[PDB]
């Protein structure tokens, strides 16, 4: 399911902003 | 109704401008606060719970290493952060109480908001019901109306940046990429899952990217996961620019219709960016039950009230590895952060 893919992904914790 | 809005905001602009052109500056010092517990971390330094001793009030103080800001080329961004924040005033904007600097650090003592981060509640529970997310969405609709009207772009809306207070209401913390601009801006910034397509395609953009970021928030709140996700950023940007969004099955037809109009790639057909303005969102069928004046007034019953075992309680926040605040005997970066 789409949920299972998400909780098993590497972007489930706090997400950093980008800099450039 | 929409002339109360016109009038409310006009008065708010008189107010915000006085403070914009003459910012509050050096209204405290470090050794007036007891440092209790790191309650969160960002790229610039830590955020701590502190008690003001003369008064006994608790605040959250955000420390930023001046040298780390420079290296990160976030100097103009961090002057934006403070100047903007000291100058605004709205129920759903975390309050900047005091601000000051020393040889080593920038400090931003703000409203301590004890309920936790929308984020960690969203990840714990999984996902919010539509009524629940609507409550929050409404608070972000009214805040952006307030911000945009003062020429501000927020530019980093996410659950991580929304803090729930005692009454279950919201506080937009972190103003690190907010920016006062009339017309277009180009800095590549925000958080990847929330970037507008025009930001990715280096096109030059406006307040409408906050509106698209509203869509991602709502989707993420109601689905439990974001509309475009992957393990690496570059694969997220593929999925964003591609202009397709699958909705969960349990999503109501009205909610899917708001999101299709929010996460619209084409800027000329995206809600918030059209000639009716913010009202193509306020008068939308999904917010039909929503009483915007009662939301503003704090009169509605939040669907969730955070746990609160007393003043100075940090249980709705993680624990973090403690570290000394060190103040060099020499001044660093004084020319650059002069106006702070
Ligand atoms: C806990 C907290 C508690 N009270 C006020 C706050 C004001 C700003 C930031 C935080 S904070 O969460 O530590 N914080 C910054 C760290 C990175 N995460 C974003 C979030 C807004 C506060």
């Amino acid at each position: 399911t789409t949920y299972a893919d998400f909780i098993a992904s590497g972007r489930t914790g706090r997400r950093n902003a980008i800099h450039d | 109704e929409q002339e109360s809005v016109k009038e409310f905001l006009a008065k708010a602009k008189e107010d915000f401008l006085k403070k914009w052109e003459n910012p509050a500056q050096n209204t405290a010092h470090l050794d007036q606060f007891e440092r209790i517990k790191t309650i969160g971390t960002g790229s610039f330094g830590r955020v701590m719970l502190v008690k003001h001793m003369e008064t006994g009030n608790h605040y959250a103080m955000k420390i930023l290493d001046k040298q780390k800001v420079v290296k990160l080329k976030q100097i103009e961004h961090t002057l934006n952060e403070k100047r903007i924040l000291q100058a605004v005033n709205f129920p759903f904007l975390v309050k900047l109480e005091f601000s000051f600097k020393d040889n080593s650090n920038l400090y931003m003592v703000m409203e301590y908001v004890p309920g936790g981060e929308m984020f960690s509640h969203l990840r714990r529970i999984g996902r919010f019901s539509e009524p629940h997310a609507r409550f929050y969405a409404a608070q972000i609709v009214l805040t952006f109306e307030y911000l945009h009207s003062l020429d501000l772009i927020y530019r980093d809306l996410k659950p991580e940046n929304l803090l729930i207070d005692q009454q279950g209401y919201i506080k937009v913390a972190d103003f690190g990429f907010a920016k006062r601009v009339k017309g277009r801006t180009w800095t590549l910034c925000g958080t990847p899952e929330y970037l507008a397509p025009e930001i990715i395609l280096s096109k030059g953009y406006n307040k409408a990217v906050d509106w698209w970021a509203l869509g991602v928030l709502i989707y993420e709140m109601a689905a439990g996961y974001p509309p475009f996700f992957a393990d690496q950023p570059i694969q997220i940007y593929e999925k964003i620019v591609s202009g397709k969004v699958r909705f969960p099955s349990h999503f109501s037809s009205d909610l899917k219709d708001l999101l299709r109009n929010l996460l619209q790639v084409d800027l000329t057909k995206r809600f918030g960016n059209l000639k009716n303005g913010v009202n193509d969102i306020k008068n939308h069928k999904w917010f039909a039950t929503t009483d915007w004046i009662a939301i503003y007034q704090r009169k509605v019953e939040a669907p969730f009230i955070p746990k609160f075992k007393g003043p100075g309680d940090t249980s709705n926040f993680d624990d973090y590895e403690e570290e000394e605040i060190r103040v060099s005997i020499n001044e660093k970066c004084g020319k650059e952060f002069s106006e702070f």
